[PDB]
């Protein structure tokens, strides 16, 4: 039985191999036989269409000739690559906001580096508006000051009339006034409003076009767990337009929702315009009773709430769906599968915190850095590694996954045969080294995969991310090389900092984030962590791992971006077959 | 030079508590209680042991309705944790823990002095309160001068109880972060200890709008619920902390300082009794009445008189002491709030009130109302932000530091402490749902509950160096 | 004075690393370079061209009064205020005499007044001009530079990590670089400019050679960091640089929960 | 319970400055000396009057290129401002004027003291610097310390020179903007008075990247520059300031407080002669020889022995005081940079020797680096931002609270302060260049430019107190 990157589980096809046409396991390569960049489509396209642009603008752009030293990109493989495991998907097929259904179990391979570069794939854009576009509050404290102050009740049927109308005026309409300007429907059909409640009875007797159906989305031991901690309770949870924050930020959406939520409120219970109840309708979204997905940042990094830089890593974790799919309830064979939501979950994870937020906000450019993160959601290669460790666990211990004691000893143990595992595979396959050419590429999975195979066999997300530092030496010691310039800023500190408790050292996994001093700066990390939160809550039986609100909040088809399988829709974006919101055809011409 | 112009501080009651008190000694840079208020913001914190001690027990840690999960029961969910089910599934608990914090109290309080303490007798205090749920903490002179910051009392204690936890319950690496989380919230991925368990009157240090903004960063509903509603003692600690807020400010300086230090001894201290008697005359009556009695009481000391008679008949007054006509409007101003919002016992009108009794003010002299121009400006902004969609809250929420209401030079916030104390229970956002810790453990504060009294005496006590 | 061991050296591999970086230890010298050649491949000055200066000399600079200053004599490059420049090599992942994290060790133990980055694929070194042609000696000419797998490349450095070409050399996407006549010669310098005439840096080393020299670990030659059965297992039976691992982490984890848990541990 | 262990204190001339001094007496939380480099911070700022006179005359107000244009040639610019030219066109000044504040300078210093005053015995002072072109004020510790803030004289002296030079110039109103503009720049558009001229040596209080790092955010060119580029003085005044900001972080507490108080001891003030030593013993070799003096002399004091002896012949060592041995890294870490970015004269390789003097620690002794993987951290985070195209800069712009460098517990500025301060003049950014006013002006207080000789005097008043 091969690795997962020589053979696909069920496609069986050879992820390495594909990309040479040649035994990944011989160490011989011809150089400089390639035509430079002509071996590539995308950048072949991307020479012809500069040379448009530079006619009709008038100053030069995109030029492969300025290469130093008269070497063009391209003297070696510029290699495609394949989204891990989208031959092991049996479920998701639906159709979604952004693309027809997808057929379950069929690979996505052949993908250019370009395609899943985060300028060039709107699913990956998408992914990071749909995250900042919401706004989640708590509705108690609104129906108590009606019914307190105002002195009207509240019904299922006055909370139908309220999402109707909120529906109608989060993007689009005016419902009070005269002479209001409105925006064109069709520039925010991605926006729109519905709630979630633990309450089965108040769930059954509102208009379903409203409601996060947690019955419906949850497999039941989740939906149980959800709903004890939801209670007799409603939330909201609504989308602004994704070109509303294109326009502005993330911190737009709770005071979007601020204003629509109490014009929603002021006429679906007619209250006097200027009635000083008004004010608390606002202060509760803004501020009250509101759940954000990212908090503010520091003065050097400034950010109101919703950026990328403010999510923490359990936020990242919970929004991810994968937790409640067939492929990670019943994948290990009939068992629940965490490292399947390890896996997925740290794509997104990786992705918008390393390419959304460290590049496009933080530094930028025309790479995306795309190389670096690919690796680790293509080829199986992570993949191979991650399941190698789980096995040799479960083996070892003799139990099922999140029961291996949660000592340092077994932290070590696992850590050591995944290290192993990892510089086994790129030691004997030249191909597979050639592949991952970059040393943070190779430390990072390595350090990931161990860290995926601790949090899912202990259910232990500290001591699933302790692992992921202990790979600092079981690298550097074996290689004599490890990643970029500035890689183990982190992996050296944390090798201390994990069970630190000093002013900023200590902090749990779960509520640690791109703001925690050692994470703001460096790719390569966060997501792998990101993964590992949600794999050690799967493995210990748990629904999530931080916020029963946020994993509720994002269990909605109707969501541009389908957050149960984020590998396969970056895919689709790299096919440009995924269509985001937020474009504006509808108001510009024709093309 | 010095402010020798000599008035009388007296109390709510309207009885003189001292006489002959030169303006000077009321201010801000001199009076030692005064100073001795910012000082006791400065070192104070409450450690919330019972929420701390529930957060590690239960796994719902900091805010937001975040909870780190543990499963009792693994073995009954219906799922398979083995291929093929060859395993059965145990549980774990990995993320919680029960620490009797609560009840070792009295332990936890001497370790955690012993570890704020810097020297013997330093005047480092540790309380226990609600039968073992809080502690009030007060560090040292000596600790909180050591660098030049204010937040020391905060951090130190959510150091020194983390470290204190971690020894006396000899407590696994496993627990280090979930400790931590106990105390800190949040904290370092958010600035604030958010979510956590130690708490300080003032806001965090990333929040001012400006430099010297920490004493405006208060909440009305704070000064309400630490004053338990005794409308001029409340009014007394609103002015005196917009007081220090304006000197921090540097707008106590030079030819401002005298209008500055009347705003706050005419405002804030009852100064000869103005306010008193403002709201003694007019208090069966209107907004109006008040400015009726502020008009005669402005003429009855000499402080405006009539200008020039127009040919209809209206005249126009002149301010012989403009700076003190302007203390005379902010403590008109807050009388009239008293007696409007008085009657209704609501306090929502007191932005309705601070826009029309400056803008009959004018009307009724033809002299520039408080602020020339931020009373009526204030007015505005905080009706519009307490009764629109756009922002803003209710009267309670809004501080010196709110950029709805920051912009009135001290006179702004007094009044809205005086509506919020005269409130019957109108709003949903009361002292009670923002402020109630805030007043049970920091309303025990003799000079925090009841300056007025303390401030008097303290300006008593150096008359004489003015 | 104490008496430096290094690092655990248990077998041919860290033997191998504990002579490159001990400086007592002597590099021994396998090929000669003229110094025009020299100087010609690392590309910053030719020969006979005077050193170029980023300020004036030492004694010309008013250096404060200032008594541990006196302590730490400067070079011959700090004292004539010549530029500080960079020179930068890649040793390939298939068995090279010297690997990056075993260069900064030996740079800062063999030479003074240093500057020195690791990355995966290229290792910096940068010193005052002069003093950076007397460390270059040591790095072209000595035993830890094999022609076809530790080079010389200012930038575009990708081809530690690629396959070997036909010829057993490591990959340079400029070809600076190339096999001639069976010789490793540099056919442009180090940045990729044009050269009157090829560098000859002669023979690389047999592939036993290599093995025999080198200081990185491997799973393909069955000498792996870790080997199969050593996860978990006790540290009399494993490698000393995992037992040394091991050991690391241990201390920086218990030291920074309380300092006091590592003592005597 | 207080730090009883004694220590004897050096000078950088390798000579004792004071003996048997007990720990305690060298922390920020006892010493005098320390306590009042703090006070010095938080209460001292420089009035550029040449460039609020230079701003005012041309109307090249605030930074960022900004000019506010006044054309006294209108008629000469072969436009017509009148239609079809009926009127020739006439030039007007309106943003500019002329004020002589600089030959006023001596006045203008007077009228300053006389507002920032309090009491006229209470330590105000204003001194007339650069031939009237600089004040350097201070103002007292009872006006510093009316409210919480650290900004109160930065606030106050742009107000009292806002309106001192309106007062004695008599300006007309249109003058009002333009002035408060001179003095405080872009304030309030700006939270920080940007482009003003009135400047501390502290950053604006919005920017700190936690609570308690104000002390933190100092750049390392503005120590150097201080203490006029003499090695150890600014490895003393770096080393004391982390200090400070690490008490005020609620780091030197409770189980970790010695392990931080040494720190500061062992690397800042070369307890024991250690930094010095060590650099003496290898000062003509490389980093490898200042990590053989380091690890030799931490056995021949008894900080670490040998634990056991592998196979091989390589020897485990153990730490018998783990905080010392920390401590004796971080010492020997200041050393190898003093010996490494010494023999060069260049600072760029401060932050490799960050990281190999660590790394080749560890692999020499299988003992645990400075903070425990933060020295080598910092060494990886540092190197890469002061060499690569992401951010960052060189070596003199970071500072304890920069996102690149903030995170080892006091021990990693100090080593670029050293590394700076015998740089040759190879960087673009350096003392010169970011902090000239702050050398020349603040360079002129003995306790920022010569710390090392304050703290031990005042150590030895205070150590039988413990
Ligand atoms: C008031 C304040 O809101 P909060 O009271 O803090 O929720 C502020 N908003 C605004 O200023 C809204 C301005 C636009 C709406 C009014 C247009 S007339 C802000 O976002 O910080
Ligand atoms: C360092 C700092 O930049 P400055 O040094 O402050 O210019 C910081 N940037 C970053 O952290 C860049 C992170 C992304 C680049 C590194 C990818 S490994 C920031 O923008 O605040
Ligand atoms: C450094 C030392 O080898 C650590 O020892 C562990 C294997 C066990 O720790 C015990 C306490
Ligand atoms: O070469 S560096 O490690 O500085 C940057 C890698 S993108
Ligand atoms: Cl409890
Ligand atoms: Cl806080
Ligand atoms: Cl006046
Ligand atoms: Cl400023
Ligand atoms: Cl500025
Ligand atoms: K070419
Ligand atoms: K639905
Ligand atoms: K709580
Ligand atoms: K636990
Ligand atoms: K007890
Ligand atoms: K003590
Ligand atoms: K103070
Ligand atoms: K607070
Ligand atoms: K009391
Ligand atoms: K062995
Ligand atoms: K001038
Ligand atoms: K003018
Ligand atoms: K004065
Ligand atoms: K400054
Ligand atoms: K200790
Ligand atoms: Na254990
Ligand atoms: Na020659
Ligand atoms: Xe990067
Ligand atoms: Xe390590
Ligand atoms: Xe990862
Ligand atoms: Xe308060
Ligand atoms: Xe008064
Ligand atoms: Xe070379
Ligand atoms: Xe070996
Ligand atoms: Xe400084
Ligand atoms: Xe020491």
């Amino acid at each position: 039985p091969k690795q997962l990157f020589l053979e696909s589980k069920n496609s069986k096809m050879n992820s390495i191999e594909m990309k040479y046409g040649q035994d990944p396991a011989i160490n011989r390569a011809e150089f400089h036989v390639y035509g430079g960049v002509r071996q590539s489509k995308r950048k072949s396209e991307a020479w012809e269409a500069a040379k448009r642009i530079t006619k009709e603008r008038g100053i030069p752009n995109y030029n492969p000739d300025l290469h130093l030293k008269g070497a063009q990109m391209g003297q070696k493989v510029l290699q495609t690559y394949r989204i891990t495991g989208l031959d092991r998907e049996w479920a998701g097929g639906e159709d979604t906001p952004a693309h027809k259904g997808w057929k379950p179990g069929t690979d996505i391979a052949g993908l250019e580096m370009d395609d899943l570069n985060y300028e060039n794939n709107p699913a990956m854009q998408q992914c990071y508006d749909d995250m900042r576009r919401t706004a989640i509050n708590g509705l108690s404290i609104a129906h108590e000051t009606i019914e307190r102050r105002f002195g009207k009740e509240v019904t299922p049927e006055t909370i139908n009339l309220y999402f109707e109308m909120l529906n109608h005026n989060i993007g689009a309409g005016a419902i009070m006034m005269e002479h209001t300007a409105e925006t064109n429907p069709e520039l925010v059909k991605d926006s729109y409003a519905k709630c979630f409640t633990g309450n089965d009875e108040l769930a059954d007797a509102l208009d379903q076009r409203f409601l996060i159906d947690i019955n419906k989305m949850f497999p039941k031991y989740q939906a149980d767990q959800i709903k004890a901690e939801v209670g007799d309770r409603i939330f909201q949870v609504a989308r602004i337009p994704t070109m509303a924050v294109r326009t502005s930020d993330g911190g737009l959406s709770r005071a979007w929702v601020g204003q629509q939520a109490s014009l929603a409120f002021l006429c679906a219970y007619d209250i006097p315009a200027g009635d000083a109840v008004t004010s608390d309708f606002v202060f509760t979204i803004k501020h009250g009773d509101v759940v954000f997905m990212g908090t503010q940042l520091p003065y050097r990094r400034a950010q109101r709430n919703n950026s990328a830089g403010g999510i923490a890593l359990g936020y990242y974790s919970d929004c991810n769906q994968t937790s409640r799919t067939p492929e990670a309830l019943e994948g290990l064979d009939g068992g629940i599968d965490p490292v399947k939501v390890i896996v997925e979950a740290l794509t997104p994870g990786c992705v918008i915190t390393d390419q959304g937020w460290l590049h496009n906000y933080l530094a930028g450019g025309s790479s995306g850095w795309s190389n670096y993160i690919i690796s680790v959601y293509t080829d199986e290669v992570l993949e191979d590694y991650g399941y190698h460790g789980a096995i040799y666990a479960m083996d070892k211990w003799k139990c099922g996954v999140g029961e291996v004691p949660n000592t340092y000893e077994n932290m070590m143990t696992i850590a050591e045969e995944v290290s192993r595992w990892s510089q086994k595979n790129y030691d004997e396959y030249p191909g597979l080294m050639e592949a991952h050419f970059g040393g943070s590429q190779r430390y990072s999975i390595q350090a990931a995969a161990s860290g995926a195979a601790v949090g899912a066999m202990t259910g232990d997300p500290d001591l699933g991310n302790a692992a992921w530092h202990y790979n600092t030496p079981l690298c550097k010691e074996h290689y004599l090389r490890l990643g970029f310039y500035g890689h183990d800023l982190q992996d050296q500190q944390n090798m201390g900092h994990t069970y630190s408790y000093r002013s900023d050292q200590g902090i749990p996994y779960e509520l640690k984030g791109p703001n925690y001093p050692d994470f703001a700066m460096n790719v390569g990390h966060m997501g792998g962590y990101i993964g590992i939160i949600a794999g050690a809550a799967h493995a210990r039986g748990a629904a999530y791992s931080t916020n029963p609100i946020i994993k509720a909040a994002f269990a909605d088809p109707n969501l541009q971006f389908d957050f149960r399988y984020p590998r396969r829709e970056f895919g689709i974006g790299g096919l440009r077959q995924f269509m985001p919101a937020g474009e504006r055809d509808a108001v510009i011409p024709p093309h | 030079a010095y402010l020798t112009e000599k008035i009388d501080l007296y109390g709510d009651n309207g009885k003189v508590l001292e006489s002959d008190i030169p303006l000077e000694a009321v201010t801000p840079v001199q009076n030692p209680a005064v100073r001795e208020l910012a000082s006791i913001f400065k070192r104070s914190v409450a450690v919330n042991l019972g929420g701390a001690q529930k957060a590690l027990s239960t796994g719902h840690y900091a805010n937001e309705y975040i909870h780190f999960p543990d499963i009792p029961n693994k073995d009954k969910l219906g799922i398979k944790s083995s291929p093929g089910g060859k395993y059965p599934p145990k549980s774990v608990k990995v993320r919680t823990m029960d620490l009797p914090l609560v009840d070792d109290a009295d332990d936890i309080a001497a370790r955690l002095k012993e570890r704020l303490q810097v020297n013997p007798d330093d005047g480092t205090e540790v309380r226990v309160m609600k039968k073992g749920n809080v502690l009030y903490v007060k560090i040292s002179e000596q600790l909180a001068n050591t660098g030049v910051e204010y937040t020391t009392a905060l951090t130190t204690t959510a150091q020194a109880m983390t470290d204190l936890v971690m020894e006396k319950y000899d407590l696994d690496f496993h627990a280090s972060p979930l400790v931590h989380c106990a105390f800190y919230g949040r904290y370092p991925q958010t600035y604030e200890f958010m979510g956590g368990n130690v708490i300080s009157l003032l806001a965090a240090s990333c929040a001012n709008e400006g430099p010297g903004f920490a004493m405006r960063n208060i909440m009305a509903n704070h000064i309400v619920a630490a004053t338990r509603k005794r409308t001029l003692e409340a009014v007394a600690l609103s002015s005196t902390l917009e007081a220090i807020g304006h000197v921090e400010m540097g707008d106590a300086i030079g030819r401002w300082r005298r209008w500055q230090a009347l705003v706050h001894a005419c405002q804030g201290l009852n100064a000869n009794n103005v306010v008193y008697d403002l709201v003694k005359e007019a208090g069966h009556g209107c907004t109006g009445d008040v400015v009726a009695a502020t008009v005669g009481r402005a003429l009855e000391d000499g402080i405006i008189s009539v200008k020039k008679t127009l040919p209809s008949g209206y005249k126009f007054y002149t301010a012989n002491d403009p700076s003190m006509w302007n203390a005379y409007v902010c403590a008109g101003l807050v009388a009239a709030v008293i007696v409007n919002q008085g009657a209704a016992r609501a306090a929502q009108g007191v932005s309705s009130t601070l826009l029309y009794f400056n803008d009959l003010i004018e009307h009724e002299t033809g002299l520039p109302h408080a602020g020339y121009g931020d009373g009526m400006g204030n007015g505005v902004s905080f009706s519009f932000f307490s009764h629109a969609i756009y922002g803003g809250g209710s009267p309670g929420i809004f501080s010196g530091n709110h950029i709805v209401t920051r912009h009135s030079k001290g006179f702004a916030i007094p009044v809205i402490a005086a509506a919020v104390s005269l409130d019957s229970g109108t709003a949903v956002y009361g002292p009670e749902a923002t402020s109630g810790l805030v007043g049970d453990i920091f309303g025990e504060v003799d000079l925090i509950r009841r300056p007025m009294e303390a401030i008097a005496s303290a300006a008593a006590e150096i008359k004489d160096k003015f | 004075v104490y008496q430096r061991q290094f690092l655990p050296a248990d077998d041919r591999v860290t033997k191998n690393r504990k002579k490159v970086v001990d400086p007592s230890v002597k590099l021994e010298k396998i090929r000669t370079l003229s110094d025009k050649d020299f100087l010609t491949l690392i590309g910053h000055r030719h020969l006979g061209e005077a050193y170029r200066s980023v300020n004036p000399p030492l004694a010309e600079i008013g250096e404060p009064e200032d008594p541990i200053r006196e302590l730490v004599p400067p070079t011959e490059g700090a004292k004539a205020g010549d530029r500080v420049c960079t020179i930068i090599m890649t040793d390939s992942v298939y068995n090279p005499p010297i690997a990056h994290y075993t260069r900064a060790w030996m740079y800062h133990n063999r030479f003074r007044g240093i500057d020195n980055g690791v990355y995966s694929g290229r290792v910096t070194l940068e010193m005052r001009e002069r003093d950076l042609e007397e460390a270059c000696r040591t790095l072209f000419e000595t035993e830890i530079c094999d022609a076809s797998r530790d080079q010389v490349r200012q930038y575009t450095c990708t081809g530690h990590s690629c396959r070997l070409d036909p010829d057993g050399m490591m990959f340079d996407p400029i070809e600076r670089c190339i096999m001639s006549g069976g010789n490793v010669v540099y056919q442009k310098d180090s940045f990729g400019n044009p050269v009157d005439t090829p560098i000859n840096m002669g023979k690389p080393l047999s592939e036993e050679e290599l093995i025999e020299r080198t200081v990185v670990y491997r799973t393909d030659r069955g000498e792996p960091m870790t080997r199969e059965g050593d996860p978990g297992a006790p540290d009399e039976e494993v490698r000393e640089a995992l037992q040394w691992s091991r050991r690391i982490q241990w201390l920086r984890m218990l030291g920074n929960m309380v300092p006091d848990k590592i003592k005597g541990m």
